[PDB]
């Protein structure tokens, strides 16, 4: 939910580029999702947009504009939130670590036949 | 300490407000066939967002264990081959 | 020969990814919105700890 600090201050007692690093991790996640499943759902556009490209642009603008008003809201809710710098945007990316898993599992494979 | 909190804070962020916002809005607009677009197009958006992040935040929560096990698994097999 | 790459392709994508994608796509094609979009919220809660990468490794 909202009001991070009220929860967070109540959380971090029983245990800005860094905050921005978390922030841009949302942008990578919320924009790739905004695209990747859009074409997975694009085959339904034609039958219910009534063959109108302007309506396709209308939903794209609205599905966007409804996000930055929250992206600005999440930006102002994340700056006021505080976190320790133990997160790297490179690590949270799956492709960087999936490739590292590929290297690790492959290195486990060459020695396996050795 | 902070990885799980960030994972839990963000999954609860969408599930408590943003996902219901798309869900509640879609419950009204079903007569106008075009108004079916925006809110379920919005529903498919956060619903899958929570779908892959839980497949991504858990991915880093398992790949730091699976690879750690695999790096562990790499040790005794190296401790085997060197011993061989 | 490195048969591990071929076997890893078979059990990673050829087996698991196919069944997951086919389940989602076909059950989506079975429809209306509510029945399929809810009946799968309880499959995550009871098939959990079965798609973790470590144990399928």
């Amino acid at each position: 939910p909202w009001e991070f600090r009220k929860v967070i201050q109540a959380e971090y007692r029983e245990r800005k580029i860094m905050i921005g690093s978390i922030l841009r991790l949302l942008e990578t996640n919320t924009v790739s999702a905004l695209d990747s499943v859009f074409e997975k759902y694009e085959k339904e556009m034609n039958q219910m947009t009534h063959g109108d490209n302007n309506e396709v642009k209308r939903i794209y603008s609205k599905k966007e504009r409804l996000l930055e008003i929250i992206l600005t809201k999440i930006k102002k809710k994340l700056r006021q939130a505080k976190f320790p710098s133990r997160i790297s945007e490179r690590d949270l990316d799956i492709e960087y670590i999936y490739s590292k898993r590929q290297f690790i599992q492959n290195r486990y494979s060459q020695e396996l036949q050795n | 300490t902070t990885i799980d909190v960030l994972s839990s804070l963000f999954i609860n962020l969408f599930e408590n407000d943003l996902i219901p916002q798309a869900l509640k809005d879609f419950n009204k607009s079903d007569d106008d066939q075009f108004r079916k677009l925006l809110y379920k197009l919005d529903l498919r958006l956060f619903q899958t967002i929570s779908d892959q992040m839980t497949r991504d935040l858990k991915d880093i929560l398992d790949i730091n264990v699976s690879n750690n096990e695999l790096c562990y698994q790499l040790k005794q097999v190296l401790a085997r081959k060197e011993d061989l | 020969t490195d048969t591990y790459n071929s076997i890893s392709n078979f059990i990673e994508n050829e087996l698991t990814a196919l069944l997951s994608s086919d389940d989602y796509l076909m059950d989506d094609l079975a429809g209306p919105n509510e029945v399929c979009r809810l009946l799968k919220a309880q499959v995550i809660e009871k098939r959990k700890d079965a798609m973790s990468r470590g144990k399928q490794d």
